[PDB]
């Protein structure tokens, strides 16, 4: 059926069939990775807001 | 109920109903032409006796 919007998530995406994830059926693939130094920044300013950056 | 004539007598009689006071709903989703989905609300003729002409 036309009009979906499907999300799925993962944790070992080499686990997953090729014909599973492929342009048409999954439209976009996105890694979410773990902390980088802008990342902890922005977590550190929300958790502590008033702070100096 | 086990032939397709049942499924068109069926269809024939929720369209051809006249003013049939008497139904009940079905719903299901109508693709526009637009290209969005909207509910869609059909009413079948409800259990009893009913008189067409």
């Amino acid at each position: 059926t036309e009009a979906r919007i499907v999300f799925m998530t993962t944790n070992y995406i080499d686990r997953l069939d090729p014909a599973l994830i492929r342009p048409g059926r999954v439209d976009l693939k996105e890694y979410v990775g773990y902390c980088s130094h802008w990342q902890l920044t922005q977590m550190f300013q929300r958790f502590y807001p008033g702070q100096a950056p | 109920a086990r032939d397709r004539s049942y499924a068109w007598l069926l269809s024939w009689l929720t369209r051809h109903s006249t003013r049939t006071q008497h139904l009940s709903v079905e719903t299901s989703y109508l693709q526009h032409e637009s290209g969005r989905i909207s509910t869609k609300f059909e009413f079948i003729p409800s259990p009893g006796n009913h008189f067409i002409w």
